[PDB]
């Protein structure tokens, strides 16, 4: 037995890795064909810890 | 769970006779024998010996479905010859051949020293 | 199932004497259809068998590792060194008659796994039974003797 | 009851091609110049080499359930080395006089180009092919 | 693996050498020179996709290191090491695979989705999941009576401990047409 | 249940063992495999609803589908594979077995057919004894490639009064074909008659094939040495043909196609050579493969397998593709870190040089897996979409 | 879910297996399933004799 | 083991975050993914 | 001498290698079949478990106990339970065996087929004795024990055949071959280059004259001369597997005549 | 010989040393 | 779990042959191929039976009760 | 062809 899981009220529970786009990251994206905006530069700012 | 009894493979049931002889309607002087609780162990062997008989015009056997141990043996013989007799004779022919094979093995085994 | 997405249920069970045999006395534990190979393109399934045969003959744990310099022609030379048609095939004799099979069958071991779905666990039948309270229609599931 | 065709031919070509036990023969008549032949033969039983001389017979005898020939001696037209049984499936009018007949010995095909066996050859299922030498 | 110009001797060979291989095999046979020993020695580095963008990687070390100044027809058709700019070397290509795919024998010889399918059946399988099975009072469990280690295994399976807790039996398989059942 | 066919009326046959047993030629309209597949059964309770089922939705009735004015059931797999093998000039049967093959056909007249060969040894052809299941009044004619009335390659098909004259029996004859031996039998004899022909063909064929036997091995993927040299050379010459076009476009010489970028045009030519290559190299393996090649045999019969299957297994897997374009640079100007930047080579954009036999390289593995995945996504999406389409 | 579609009595479901010895239009029903599902036969002079033996 | 080495990409739809990207090299398994709803969305670590 | 002749090549307490000449294939095969499937043996069939402290499941052990070979030399003296007149089993139709083991050693304690003891009366017939073949003379290893690990159970051995459970398999693999030089054309050998080079030669190729290219195909040729090799598990001595094989197959053909005669009484 | 270049088979003695330390649940635990 | 009594395919008794197969490998220092052969495991069906078997029993015995 | 385990043997004999 390798562990890496919990025992919660008897049953063996696994915490499944959750994907996400990284924070504090600058990314430029071309806007849609009808859009009044041509391109956008987005940043998802948050406090790391 | 829906599986049959292993022994049914060889043990005759209620009113199950080893042989059921029926005449073949389709051809003259022809018969169909249903051998209950049997397989190719006996079927192929009887058919082969029936084929040796000159008076046998037709001999074949089939195992209609593998779930059930039984076979139909069809025998058509020359006029003035009971297929029953062809099978009666073809049987003796197997026993006599085997009786010889027993004695000639026992002879060769007694000859061995290891 | 084998380890190549080649699953399947049983069709029938045959005993040793009904089963085809190598002159060597070896009878198969499994009979899989040739048809399930070209469409699928499970070449690694065949290679597993050839290697697994070699391994059992010579007492080795056959390396079936991915990116190696192991060849089908290399393993074939080894299987011939043991005394079997290099490509796996063996002349077999039909169980019912003893008469040789005109075709030579690709025999040998393959590692097969038993899968967690038994027929006696699935099989279901109902002719009247439990009904839901609101809808008054049959209940759901084998467990609940549902419709 | 009796014969319908009798002639001796010379084997110009023998062809297997993908077929291990049967070959398509190409022979010409020694007697008539107009007469030509093509035939499939189980070479495993009756081997044929090029430049071979063979008699070719087509008989209507010698419904009917086949009996094994266990009957010691019988009145067969057995004065031949290789005998077959097929069916007439075509009557080709290739030219004035010149006619071709098509036979099928359970898939083994035959083409006999001629002119004279008008009153002999029929669209008859009953057709035995007999070959000697 | 870290690959540098390092030794004046010849080309740009790997930082790690046979000495460290024996040094590890020494600690292996003892069951001092761990993984942290390679890492802190700077012979091996950790690289994320963002850092991967600024490096070049050699597949095999040998097959991707000297130069050209016969060939087996049975073997596959591999490319080249014409790059002299090699910064790192892949430990083993088979490490691109996860637990499920690592159990597949010769997966480089199968049509890719077939591999993805056996990646899901490996879960609907049976065997010994742990040795304490007789102590554990689980909701459901299936233990195969006589499990057998596989005849064809991957170098990777040695680490997945499959050889100790197997998923099946090695069956004598005939690929044939019989009754049609 | 997307068919009239997905639900049919069947005759109960109480058997042992926990499975629903069904005839294999009805595998097709249900869409059923035995890959752990399950099915529903419903029992009518009125002498009226039994009549509904029996007189409107029985399997024999459903044989000829109004979907495609053709039959929706035909002879499949073991029977299809075995029927080609049985119906051949080479294929002859000794009496012992001819007699057993006759007994297996239940509607046998009890009349031993006259052997095609009499004098050397009484031998019967497959064609002759298969014709025992083909009923009188069945007349079929078919012409393929170079079919003459004295069929040379055992091409086409000719059946008269329900007896075979020439031609090998395979998919085009005994399968679910528009002018099928099946399509004819139904219209010319009855759905009840045709339903029997299904069984009778199978009973004989499957019995002969039980004894003749059939198998597939790695030997059947093994292509002959000089043909492998030729394949290696076909890929090699196609690799240089790409370089010539790559260096040509790098010196601005390469004139762009109408309504296409210099890149759009460069890639079109590249993806063309790399496919021409795979197609030709594949074609070499197929033509080299003997008639005894068990894979070729299943393809020939049409029981399973196609040219591409042989091609990818023996010769060359080919160019992998994601979204129509050969694997693009997911990383800055390269497909994997294992490559240098601005690398447009067959090797870099996803061409698989190896066969499944020789096995893929790590670059080849990942690129194939990438393209392979796109397939499972599309599949999963395509079922959802069609789901709704059928219902609306 | 309750009107265009319904769960129903006199229904069975199991794993399907291929059989070459079955006639086209047949369906191999396992004994257990056949012993569960029923049919309302009306007692009529024709069947009265046989039906009492099934009841028996 | 496979379950302790499991990833979840929460979306929602059919698009680009399903296909096996070039960057997925050596970090995620190119063959291990379920079919249907979670195809390419439930990844497995190398 | 009379009809089908047997020529023994090698012989042992375990293997009989012989050449069966002047026979019909179907006969040689039907014997082959009988030898495996229908020769009667004695094996455990009922296991009543008193106490089990093993790491092994009751039924697991129960299965293994069946598989253990038991003496069958004089099996004809024992009745099949089914036809016996007793309520369940008796001395005429069964052999009772008792297994009692315990981890008295601090080391692992082993349980073998030698540890079984016959509790029924044998009436003098050589039946029910567990077959031991190994050097150390322990027999089949049933299971392993610890300390407090105890096993007490009772076994009822019964007459039976392989058609019922292969545990009553008096025979192991039976080797069977004919026409090593494929003169009869019974096989169409698969090849890539040379048919003969690729396919290995048999041992039995020495015992048959090769055809020599210049000879034509013998279509009159029929299949006789079958090289066979029987292997006894131990229950019945090898010779008696071939002899009883013949006798059982006879008894069968005879039983057809017996029943055919009873049909001619009505 | 002491500082001789590595073979392809040498890769495994390195991989064997990683799992010796890290295990197959490295991620879950360390987090 | 524990060395199966008899090979699945042919029924040859491989149950007794375990302890001796372990001695041939350990004590006699023979290879797995010659060991099985010396024990008389001729055809590969039986060879796989012993060669590929895992004797888990030893690991289960380790737990206290 | 197969996987090399005789290194309890190879490593104990060399070192
Ligand atoms: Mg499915
Ligand atoms: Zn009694
Ligand atoms: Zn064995």
């Amino acid at each position: 037995d390798m562990g890496g899981y919990f025992i919660i009220n008897g049953s063996e529970k696994v915490l499944i890795a959750q994907e996400r786009s990284a924070g504090n990251i600058v990314q430029v994206f071309k806007k849609a064909a009808p859009s009044p905006i041509s391109h956008v530069a987005e940043i998802r700012s948050a406090l790391e810890k | 769970m829906n599986a049959p009894d292993r022994f049914e493979l060889f043990l005759l049931g209620e009113g199950e006779s080893k042989l059921k002889i029926d005449p073949d309607t389709k051809a003259p002087n022809a018969v169909v024998i249903t051998f209950e609780k049997e397989d190719h162990t006996l079927g192929n062997l009887i058919r082969a010996e029936l084929l040796n008989d000159r008076k046998v015009l037709f001999a074949a056997y089939k195992v209609e479905h593998p779930f059930f141990a039984r076979f139909k043996l069809r025998i058509q013989t020359t006029e003035g010859y009971d297929p029953k007799d062809a099978l009666k004779n073809a049987c003796n022919s197997i026993i006599n051949k085997l009786g010889a094979l027993k004695t000639n093995f026992e002879t060769e085994w007694n000859l061995q020293t290891l | 199932a084998s380890r190549h997405g080649q699953k399947g249920t049983i069709g029938i069970t045959y005993r040793r004497e009904d089963m085809p045999f190598t002159a060597e006395g070896i009878v198969p534990d499994l009979i899989i259809n040739p048809h399930a190979i070209p469409s699928r393109m499970t070449v690694a399934h065949l290679i597993e068998c050839l290697l697994s045969k070699v391994a059992a003959l010579s007492g080795n744990e056959g390396d079936a590792s991915p990116f190696t310099d192991i060849t089908v022609e290399g393993i074939s030379k080894l299987l011939r060194e043991h005394g079997y048609q290099s490509r796996g095939f063996e002349v077999m004799y039909n169980g019912h008659t003893g008469k040789k099979l005109m075709a030579q069958i690709f025999f040998g071991p393959t590692y097969y796994q038993r899968l967690r779905h038994m027929v006696d666990d699935k099989i279901h039948a109902r002719a009247r039974g439990p009904m839901q309270v609101l809808t008054r229609q049959p209940v759901e599931g084998r467990s609940r003797d549902g419709g | 009851s009796n014969t319908l065709f009798d002639d001796i031919f010379q084997v110009s070509e023998v062809d297997p091609g993908r077929y291990n036990k049967v070959c398509r023969i190409e022979a010409a008549s020694t007697t008539q110049d107009q007469c030509k032949l093509t035939l499939d033969i189980n070479v495993e039983l009756f081997p044929v080499a090029a430049q071979d001389s063979l008699t070719v017979t087509i008989a209507s005898s010698l419904t009917r359930s086949w009996r094994p020939p266990q009957a010691g001696d019988r009145s067969l037209a057995d004065d031949y080395d290789y005998v077959m049984y097929g069916t007439a499936y075509k009557f080709e009018e290739v030219s004035k006089d010149l006619i071709a007949v098509y036979y099928s010995f359970g898939g083994l095909l035959m083409r006999l180009e001629g002119n004279y066996r008008n009153l002999n050859n029929l669209k008859q299922e009953n057709a035995y092919l007999l070959i000697r030498r | 693996f870290i690959v540098e110009d390092d030794e004046s001797l010849g080309h740009k060979e790997l930082k790690v050498r046979k000495g460290h291989i024996a040094k590890l095999m020494a600690t292996e046979y003892q069951d001092e020179y761990t993984w942290s020993s390679l890492l802190n020695e700077g012979l091996v580095e950790y690289i994320d996709a963002e850092e991967e963008e600024s490096i070049l990687i050699a597949m095999q070390p040998e097959d991707l290191e000297p130069a050209e100044a016969d060939v087996d027809p049975a073997k596959r058709i591999r490319v080249s090491h014409h790059a002299t700019t090699f910064t790192h070397c892949e430990i083993h290509p088979s490490m691109i695979l996860g637990v499920a795919a690592s159990i597949i024998p010769f997966p480089d010889h199968n049509q890719s989705p077939r591999n993805t399918y056996q990646s899901a059946m490996g879960k609907q399988a049976m065997g010994v999941f742990l040795t304490n099975y007789n102590v554990r009072m689980d909701t459901m469990a299936n233990i195969l009576y006589y499990p057998q280690k596989p005849l064809g295994t991957t170098r990777a399976m040695e680490y997945l401990k499959f050889r100790e807790l197997p998923a099946g039996q090695n069956a004598i398989v005939a690929i044939a047409c019989y009754s049609g059942y | 249940s997307l068919h009239k066919m997905s639900m049919m009326a069947h005759r109960v046959k109480v058997i042992p063992y926990s499975t629903f047993r069904l005839n294999l030629s009805v595998t097709s309209p249900y869409n059923a495999d035995f890959d752990g597949d399950e099915m529903n059964l419903h029992v009518p309770q009125s002498e009226e609803t039994r009549a509904e089922l029996s007189q409107l939705c029985a399997v024999p009735l459903q044989i000829v589908s109004p979907q495609s004015n053709k039959p929706c059931m035909g002879i499949v797999q073991d029977t299809l594979c075995g029927i080609r093998k049985l119906t051949l000039r080479d294929t002859f049967i000794e009496l012992d077995q001819v007699l057993n093959m006759l007994y297996w056909v239940p509607d046998w007249d009890g009349v031993i057919p006259t052997p095609a060969i009499i004098k050397p040894k009484p031998l019967w052809s497959g064609k002759q004894i298969l014709s025992v299941a083909i009923p009188n009044g069945i007349h079929l004619q078919r012409f393929d490639e170079g079919t003459t009335l004295l069929s040379p390659k055992d091409n086409g098909m000719l059946i008269i009064d329900g007896q075979i004259i020439f031609g090998v029996v395979e998919k085009k004859t005994v399968g679910s074909s528009n002018g099928g031996l099946i399509h004819v039998v139904t219209r010319e004899k009855g759905p009840q008659v045709c339903a029997k022909l299904f069984g009778n063909i199978q009973k004989v064929v499957n019995f002969w094939l039980l004894h003749n036997g059939f198998s597939t091995g790695i030997g059947d993927t093994i292509a002959d040495g000089p043909t492998m040299r030729e394949i290696t050379e076909t890929i090699a010459e196609a690799k240089k043909k790409v370089l010539d076009v790559t260096k040509e476009a790098q010196a601005n010489l390469l004139t762009a196609k109408h309504g296409m970028t210099l890149r759009e045009s460069f890639e079109d030519n590249v993806v063309r050579f790399l496919n021409e290559a795979r197609d030709k190299a594949g074609r070499l393996a197929e033509v080299n493969l003997k008639d005894l090649n068990n894979v070729k045999q299943m393809v020939m019969a049409g029981s399973k397998g196609s040219f591409i299957n042989i091609a990818q297994m023996s010769a060359c897997v080919g160019q992998q593709s994601v979204e129509g374009k050969r694997i693009a640079f997911g990383f800055v100007d390269r497909t994997l870190p294992h490559f240098s930047k601005d690398d447009y080579s067959p090797e870099s954009k996803g061409f698989v040089e190896n066969s499944y036999l020789r096995g893929l390289t790590p670059q080849e593995f990942f690129f194939h897996a990438m393209g392979g995945r796109e397939g499972l996504i599309d599949t999963a999406v395509k079922t959802a979409e069609t789901g709704y389409i059928q219902r609306r | 879910g309750n009107l265009m579609g319904k769960r129903v009595d006199f229904s069975a479901r199991t794993v399907i297996s291929g059989d070459p010895n079955l006639e086209l239009d047949q369906v191999g029903v396992p004994k257990s399933i056949a012993k569960t599902l029923t049919y309302p036969e009306v007692v009529t002079p024709y069947n009265i004799d046989r039906l009492t033996q099934l009841v028996r | 083991l496979s379950h302790l080495r499991r990833t979840n990409t929460p979306i929602g739809k059919l698009a680009k975050p399903r296909q096996l990207h070039n960057t997925h090299w050596g970090l995620v398994c190119p063959a291990e993914t379920p079919e249907g709803q979670a195809c390419g969305l439930v990844k497995n670590l190398s | 001498e009379e009809g089908p002749q047997v020529k023994i090549r090698e012989a042992s307490k375990d293997n009989v290698d012989f050449i069966l000449s002047n026979v019909d294939l179907a006969m040689a095969n039907s014997l082959r079949r009988v030898m495996i499937a229908e020769i009667p043996t004695l094996a455990i069939d009922s296991v009543e478990v008193e106490t089990n402290t093993t790491v092994l499941a009751d039924e697991f052990i129960a299965h293994r106990l069946g598989l253990i070979p038991l003496q069958s030399m004089d099996i004809e003296q024992l009745e099949y339970s089914r036809d016996c007149f007793c309520e369940d089993h008796c001395d005429k139709c069964s052999v009772v065996l008792t297994l009692q083991a315990f981890g008295e050693s601090e080391s692992t304690t082993n349980v073998y087929s030698k540890d079984l003891v016959i509790v029924s009366n044998l009436m003098g017939r050589n039946i029910g004795h567990p077959i031991i073949q190994d050097k150390e003379g322990n027999g089949v290893l049933i299971c392993k024990l610890r300390k407090g690990q105890e096993l007490k159970l009772t076994c009822v051995a019964k007459k039976g055949i392989a058609k019922e459970h292969a545990k009553w398999g008096p025979a192991a693999a039976i080797e069977f071959e004919y026409d090593p030089w494929n003169k009869l054309k019974h096989t169409d050998y698969w090849y890539e280059q040379d048919s003969a080079k690729e396919w290995p030669q048999s041992k039995n190729c020495e015992y048959e004259d090769p055809p020599n290219e210049g000879d034509p195909f013998d279509y009159k040729a029929q299949a006789d001369t079958f090289y066979m090799n029987v292997e006894s598990v131990g229950s019945i001595p090898v010779d008696q597997v071939v002899v009883r094989g013949i006798d059982t197959l006879q008894k069968k053909v005879a039983s057809i005549l017996l029943a055919l005669t009873q049909m001619d009484q009505d | 010989d002491e500082s001789a270049p590595i073979t392809a088979e040498d890769s495994w003695a390195v991989i064997s040393a990683f799992f010796r330390e890290k295990g197959l649940v490295s991620q879950q635990l360390d987090s | 779990m524990i060395v199966p009594v008899r090979c699945f395919s042919c029924g040859k008794v491989v149950g007794d042959k375990w302890e001796s197969y372990l001695n041939l490998l350990q004590e006699d220092e023979l290879d797995e191929g010659t060991a099985l052969s010396r024990l008389g495991l001729k055809r590969y069906c039986c060879r796989r039976m012993i060669l590929t078997h895992v004797d888990l029993i030893e690991k289960f015995l380790r737990y206290n009760p | 062809f197969i996987k090399r385990d005789r290194m309890r043997r190879n490593f104990l004999r060399m070192r």
